């Protein structure tokens, strides 16, 4: 728990629904197995440069 | 955009332009998707009709991968007005939709809590655009981009000549000569968190370029999530 603490170690979006942490990503992304890291569905994901 | 460096390939991937008939640019837009471009209110009123252009860093040099898409409808937001410029926003519904390729891609919109205690909370957010590199000299040729430290909402209004509203939100420096300037309005003001860029701001004003003791106006983009969503959805 605490979203404070380093993000709650989610690599976007943390909610703190309940007593636990709950992560989640935006649109175009899927939430990993772990529930933390987020996954591009696609080529060209939100926010990241084409480098 | 006034000091700040040049967008290196890939870079600003979700910069937009607004061209007029001329073809010139005249402001700046941020990709959300495919279909839609985010930019202010008050620049649909400074162009009789108007395309917007991606994928494209330097204005002379045409780039293959470049690309102009016609507007179907524009959603200005009802609220705004020129005397005030509160909900200098707005949101474009393109016709044929955006081929994402590289210098060509859409930028994070957050959730609305998350962003204003983590992404409005970081020290920096970066803001992009064509517009002028001096106060007096001419639109820019290349794509520049400006780290700009956020700014404690309260110098804000001091600093400020003009009523910052509860939509709007200061970044900049008071003496460092950088900042956004004309041309710039309606680009992209992004905030970095690993390695993936979120969509915070809206280019909007300011009392003239980099002058000490003033900042940069920027519309507060978390203020108008829901409203983003529906326009999606088109309204
Ligand atoms: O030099 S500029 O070309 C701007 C460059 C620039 C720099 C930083 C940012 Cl982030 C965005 C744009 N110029 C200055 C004056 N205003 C015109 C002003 C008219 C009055 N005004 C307000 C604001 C809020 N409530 C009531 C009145 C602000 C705007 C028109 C344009
Ligand atoms: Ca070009």
């Amino acid at each position: 728990k605490l979203c404070s603490l380093d993000n709650g170690d989610c690599d976007q979006f943390c909610h703190e629904e309940q007593n636990s942490v709950v992560c989640s990503c935006a649109r175009g992304y899927t939430l990993a197995d772990n529930g933390k890291a987020c996954i591009p569905t696609g080529p060209y994901p939100c926010g990241k440069q084409t480098l | 955009i006034v000091g700040g460096q040049e967008c290196k390939d890939g870079e600003c991937p979700w910069q937009a332009l607004l061209i007029n008939e001329e073809n010139e640019g005249f402001c700046g837009g941020t990709i959300l998707s495919e279909f839609y471009i985010l930019t202010a209110a008050h620049c649909l009123y400074q162009a009789k009709r108007f395309k917007v252009r991606v994928g494209d860093r330097n204005t002379e040099q045409e780039e293959g991968g470049e690309a102009v898409h016609e507007v179907e409808v524009v959603i200005k937001h009802n609220r705004f007005t020129k005397e005030t410029y509160d909900f200098d926003i707005a949101v474009l519904r393109l016709k044929t939709p955006i081929t994402f390729r590289m210098n060509v891609a859409p930028a994070c919109l957050p959730e609305r809590d998350w962003a204003e205690s983590t992404l409005m909370t970081q020290k920096t957010g970066i803001v992009s655009g064509f517009g002028r590199t001096h106060e007096k000299g001419r639109q820019s040729t290349r794509l520049k981009m400006l780290e700009v430290p956020y700014v404690d909402r309260n110098s804000c209004k001091l600093s400020s000549s003009f009523i910052i509203t509860q939509n709007m939100f200061c970044a900049g420096y008071d003496t460092k000569q950088e900042d956004a300037c004309q041309g710039d309005s309606g680009g992209p003001h992004v905030t970095r968190f690993k390695d993936t860029y979120f969509v915070t701001g809206i280019v909007s004003w300011g009392e003239g370029c980099a002058r000490k003791g003033k900042y940069g106006i920027y519309t507060k983009v978390t203020a108008f999530l829901k409203w983003i969503d529906r326009s999606m959805k088109t309204r």
